[PDB]
């Protein structure tokens, strides 16, 4: 019960989807950390180690998809707890937002 | 451009990751991080066409073993990897290629057998057991090593063409 798993999306070209087990205290900030550490060796990843510079994106289906930016220091199991809703969190730069 | 879905599965620490990260991204990982289940993407070249491979790595821990079930019916082709100084991860494939087996409800899946960790001395699992059990399971047997490189391309292109000539 201190743990979920959760499944990232678009991480990089080469390394598409991880899925990570997570304490259910994680920010978005500690989920996007594990998952840079899971991706540590791809290329873009080593272009781009700092987490600071990263989001976490939720997409959910209606009752079409609707899309959220999550914050940096949000909750990520209570922003999955809520969905309504098939959902997927997906991994993209700040720049790229 | 073909696209190949591939998953690559065996036994905890057998090289599963070690043999799917030499593949897609050519270094060799000697750190153990145990995984749940990543996929990796890279395009290469076999007999002159250029492929996409879709690589599933999936989990030796037992506790996820629910997670087989969907991954079997995806996948297309299957590496079943042992490590040829662990004698329960030879013992564990028979396991895995029954249940791809059943799942699929076929006994013409595309498969190959991998013995991984060749550049180990004092092997406890002998060649001749492998190609036995690959013999009965009418599937190619081939050892490799991670660390090395021997075998690796050879091992993933084999399963690619096994998909492509069913
Ligand atoms: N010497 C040698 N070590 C290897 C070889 N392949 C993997 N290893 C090492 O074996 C350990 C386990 O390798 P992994 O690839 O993480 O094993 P795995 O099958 O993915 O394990 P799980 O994901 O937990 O099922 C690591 O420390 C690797 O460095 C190999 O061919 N030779
Ligand atoms: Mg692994």
């Amino acid at each position: 019960e201190e743990s979920f798993f959760v499944q990232v999306h678009d991480v990089s070209p080469e390394q598409p989807r991880t899925v990570i087990k997570a304490p259910r205290v994680s920010t978005a900030q500690d989920v996007i950390q594990q998952t840079l550490c899971k991706a540590k060796y791809s290329l873009s990843i080593l272009s781009n180690p700092n987490p600071s510079d990263y989001v976490l994106l939720e997409e959910v289906v209606k009752d079409k998809s609707s899309q959220r930016v999550l914050l940096d220091q949000e909750c990520v199991f209570q922003a999955q707890s809520k969905w309504k809703g098939a959902g997927k969190f997906i991994l993209k730069l700040k720049e790229q937002v | 451009m073909t696209e190949y879905k591939l998953v690559v599965v065996g036994a905890v620490g057998v090289g599963k990751s070690a043999l799917t990260i030499q593949l897609i991204q050519n270094h060799f990982v000697d750190e153990y991080d145990p995984t749940i289940e990543d996929s990796y993407r890279k395009q290469v070249v076999i007999d002159g066409e250029t492929c996409l491979l879709d690589i599933l790595d999936t989990a030796g821990q037992e506790e996820y073993s629910a997670m087989r079930d969907q991954y079997m019916r995806t996948g297309e082709g299957f590496l079943c990897v042992f490590a040829i100084n662990n004698t329960k991860s030879f013992e564990d494939i028979h396991q895995y290629r029954e249940q791809i087996k059943r799942v699929k409800d076929s006994d013409d899946v595309p498969m190959v057998l991998v013995g991984n960790k060749c550049d180990l001395a004092a092997r406890t699992v002998e060649s001749r057991q492998a190609q036995d059990l690959a013999r009965s399971y009418g599937i190619p047997y081939i050892e490799t090593s991670a660390k090395t490189r021997q075998g690796v391309e050879d091992a993933f292109y084999t399963l690619v063409r096994e998909i492509r000539q069913h």
